[PDB]
Order: structure tokens, then C-alpha cells, then sequence
């Protein structure tokens, strides 16, 4: 899921 | 953790520094406009705002303490509300108009270019008008937007909701703090607080109504939508 | 001028408590059976709700058109907050009627209802977990009626008065200033979720219009949400 | 002419 990864950056 | 130890002034300070920028559209006032044209412009604009919203939500005192699954849920529930309250906020200086972008000013008329959009526009216009007649402050706006983020999905092992409630109570204290500085009496503070929170109920309504129309449109495939926006939208259906 | 604004908070409360509709009974589980009992129940509650709204301070002062608009916008919200209120004493359950107790398992008998049930159960639990008083409930339900449709100055002034009434009640309960506006905020944020439950529940009513014959008044109440 | 018009009188 895209929202999953973008929140998980850094 | 950090969120609860913050005072009102440095809560405001944190929210103001965390503000996302105002993005520009790819609107060319030399082309013709249409249904797929507007929907294409708004889709691309909102898709870029979503990326900023995600990194904005991370800087909202408290959001980060939450598990990733809870952060996903809250954003999936409130993404359109946050976009809308941002829209009606920057549209305050332009009565009867909606400032989607510094180079994109639509009135009620151009809302008819898309089916079912003109009704939502009037609600957005009325909401923006309410903020205008109420003199909404930037410090108040960033409090309301953060409230929407933590409140949207709270009701929808882990009583992390209890932590969310604590942060919400802190933002409430912050709002009251701001109204006290503005010289409002105790009666005026509670009334204004209530007036603001009741508008949140309208932003919920506008979002839910717009989410149903944003689904009519996906089915059409008249205009494609980004992979993220589809996943945000699919979380509602 | 309105008679509503001249009232004090105690008699504003007294007016709301006295205007309260009665708790109706259901008839003495499948899809049609479930929708059948609820449609009938909700239909009889509407008649009481209409006469209840007429006894809400400030509502008569509005034009007939505005009264129609507000009722059309808030009718499901008002039924839902009435449901979660009486469902407090019964955690995990929904007191639709004194002789009609529905748990989550019966919400699955109707497509798209079980998830709305959960939101209703969580709303009732939230009201339970913070000791929602009846004087607060009648103030909240009145707010929903006036705030629903309102974005189409008098209503705002009545809404401010109801706000004063809520603080007036929390001041009676012995809450501090911080606790008063904190609790005030907590209650109003819940109204946002009741709006959410209504909208999500209203679109399902469209996808249910067929199963059981809906009454004329009901058809008209939900048809208004399609314009 | 809606039913809501009549009942509110
Ligand atoms: O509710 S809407 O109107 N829904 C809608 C209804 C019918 C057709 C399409 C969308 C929605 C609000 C407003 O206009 C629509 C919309 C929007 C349109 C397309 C899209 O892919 C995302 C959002 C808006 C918007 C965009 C960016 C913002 O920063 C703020 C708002
Ligand atoms: O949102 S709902 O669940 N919608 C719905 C969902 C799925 C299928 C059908 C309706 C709705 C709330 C709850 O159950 C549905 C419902 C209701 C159902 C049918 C009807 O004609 C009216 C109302 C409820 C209700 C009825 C009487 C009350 O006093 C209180 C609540």
C-alpha cells in the first residue's frame, strides 16, 4: 500500500 | 510522549511550522475547460497535496506515537476533510470563489462543469463564508485541522484511542488559550469553541457527500486517478 | 424576536426535557424481517420527532421551509443519537426498543448494516464511558437539529444559547473551567461521528429501497438527501 | 407537496 510506505519513510 | 508535555504556545508553534505549502495547478487560461479537464486538474493537484499531508501528519504532536496501522486509518478517513478545510481556509479572502490554487479560482458557475460538484461547492463556499464572518485565525485553523486528523477515525487491545483523546484535550486547551489572548470573555470562548467544532460536523458531511461522488467518477473512468488517490478512496468503499 | 433567547438555562433544560418523545415499542432474523421491524419503528418515531422539533426553543420561529430542511437533514442523526442514548445501559447491544435487543450478530443479517452497528456501539460506549447525562443528551439532540442543514443568524444565536446551557450543566456538576470546555469539546466531536454514521447509513437506505415496502413519509425523508 | 409540510402544522 502506498500510504503505508510514505508514512514509513525515514 | 512529547505531545502531552507541550504547552499551548509551543503547540501552536509546532502546528504552524508543520504547515504544508500552497501548491500550484497546471491550469492554462488559454485552453478550453471541460468536465474531464477540471477533474483532471483537481485530481493531479490533490494527489500532490496528499504527499505533503502525509509528511505534515507526522509533525502533528502525537500522530507519530501511534502505530502505523492507526496512522493509515486516520489519514484514510480524514484526507478529504483536511483538503477541504484547507481549501475553505485559503478561500476566505475571495467571497463567492474557491481558491484551489493561486492560479486557479473557480466560482459557483464553473462547478457545474462537473456533475454533482456544484452542490458541494456551495457547501464549501458557505463554509468559507462562515470562517470569513467569524474571523478565523491561522492559529485556530491549524488546531481544527489537527483535530480532524485525530478525530475522524477514532470511533471507526489497544486503547490508543485514550492517547488520542488526551492529545485532543490538549488541542482544546490550546484553542481556549488562543481565545483568551484575543480578549474574549469566558462566555465568548466557549461559544466560539462550540461554533468551530460544529463546523467540523459540516466538513464531515461535505467529505462524505464528496466521497460518494468521487466514487461515481472512478466508475466512469472518464479521467484516471493516481494509484494513491484510488487507495485512499477505496478505503471509504 | 424569539422567545427561545429570553429563557434561562434551567428552563431551557426544562423545556427540552418536557419536549422529549416517548420510547416506542416494536412488534411482539432475516433481511426482510430486520428491515421490516426497523422501518415500522423508525416511521412511528418520525411523527413523534416532528412534534418534538416543534417544541424545541427557536424552531417554531423558523419558516416552514426551514423546518422542513432541518428535519430532512437531521432525522437519521436524531434517531441514531436516540438509539445510542438508550443503548447505554446495555453494552455490546443496541436498544432499538424495550422489546427489541439487537447485538452485532444480527447486524450481519442486513448487508452494509453490521459496520454501522459497530459505529453505533462505539458511540454508545463512548457516551457510557463518560457519564452522559439526560440534560446533556437533550441539548446535544437539539444542536443536531439546528446545526444540520444550517448552511443553506437566528439559528446561530439559539445554538450559542444551547452552548451556554451545556456549560451551565457542567458547572452544576462541579467541573472546573478546564474540565468544562474539555467535556464540551468531547461532546461536540462525537456529533461529527454521528454525522458520519448518518451519511454512511443514508446511502445504504438507497441500496435498500424491493426488500420491504417503505412508507411514503420515509421515502420522502431520504429522497431529500438526494438533492 | 410533501407530507412533512402537513405534519408540521
Ligand atoms: O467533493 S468534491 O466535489 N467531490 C467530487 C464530486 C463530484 C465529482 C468529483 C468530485 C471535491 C472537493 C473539491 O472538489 C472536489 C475535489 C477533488 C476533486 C478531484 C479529486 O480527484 C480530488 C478532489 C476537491 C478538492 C481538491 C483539492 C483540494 O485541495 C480541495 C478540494
Ligand atoms: O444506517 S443504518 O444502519 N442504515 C442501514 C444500513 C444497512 C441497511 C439498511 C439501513 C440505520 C440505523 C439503524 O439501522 C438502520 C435504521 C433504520 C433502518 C431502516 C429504516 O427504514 C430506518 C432506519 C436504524 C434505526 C432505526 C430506528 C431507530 O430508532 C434508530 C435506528
Amino acid at each position: 500500500k502506498i500510504l503505508h510506505r510514505l508514512l514509513q519513510d525515514s | 510522549s512529547l505531545a502531552l508535555s507541550l504547552t499551548a504556545d509551543q503547540m501552536v508553534s509546532a502546528l504552524l511550522d508543520a504547515e504544508p505549502p500552497i501548491l500550484y495547478s497546471e491550469y492554462d487560461p488559454t485552453r478550453p475547460f471541460s468536465e474531464a479537464s477540471m477533474m483532471g486538474l483537481l485530481t493531479n493537484l490533490a494527489d500532490r497535496e496528499l504527499v505533503h499531508m502525509i509528511n505534515w501528519a507526522k509533525r502533528v504532536p502525537g500522530f507519530v506515537d501511534l502505530t502505523l496501522h492507526d496512522q493509515v486509518h486516520l489519514l484514510e478517513c480524514a484526507w478529504l476533510e483536511i483538503l477541504m478545510i484547507g481549501l475553505v481556509w485559503r478561500s476566505m479572502e475571495h467571497p463567492g470563489k474557491l481558491l484551489f490554487a493561486p492560479n486557479l479560482l473557480l466560482d459557483r458557475n464553473q462547478g457545474k462543469c462537473v456533475e454533482g460538484m456544484v452542490e458541494i461547492f456551495d457547501m464549501l463556499l458557505a463554509t468559507s463564508s462562515r470562517f470569513r464572518m467569524m474571523n478565523l485565525q491561522g492559529e485556530e485553523f491549524v488546531c481544527l485541522k489537527s483535530i480532524i486528523l485525530l478525530n475522524s477515525g477514532v470511533y471507526t487491545s489497544l486503547e490508543e484511542k485514550d492517547h488520542i483523546h488526551r492529545v485532543l484535550d490538549k488541542i482544546t486547551d490550546t484553542l481556549i488559550h488562543l481565545m483568551a489572548k484575543a480578549g474574549l470573555t469566558l462566555q465568548q470562548q466557549h461559544q466560539r469553541l462550540a461554533q468551530l467544532l460544529l463546523i467540523l460536523s459540516h466538513i464531515r458531511h461535505m467529505s462524505n457527500k464528496g466521497m460518494e461522488h468521487l466514487y461515481s467518477m472512478k466508475c466512469k473512468n472518464v479521467v484516471p486517478l493516481s494509484d494513491l488517490l484510488l487507495e485512499m478512496l477505496d478505503a471509504h468503499r
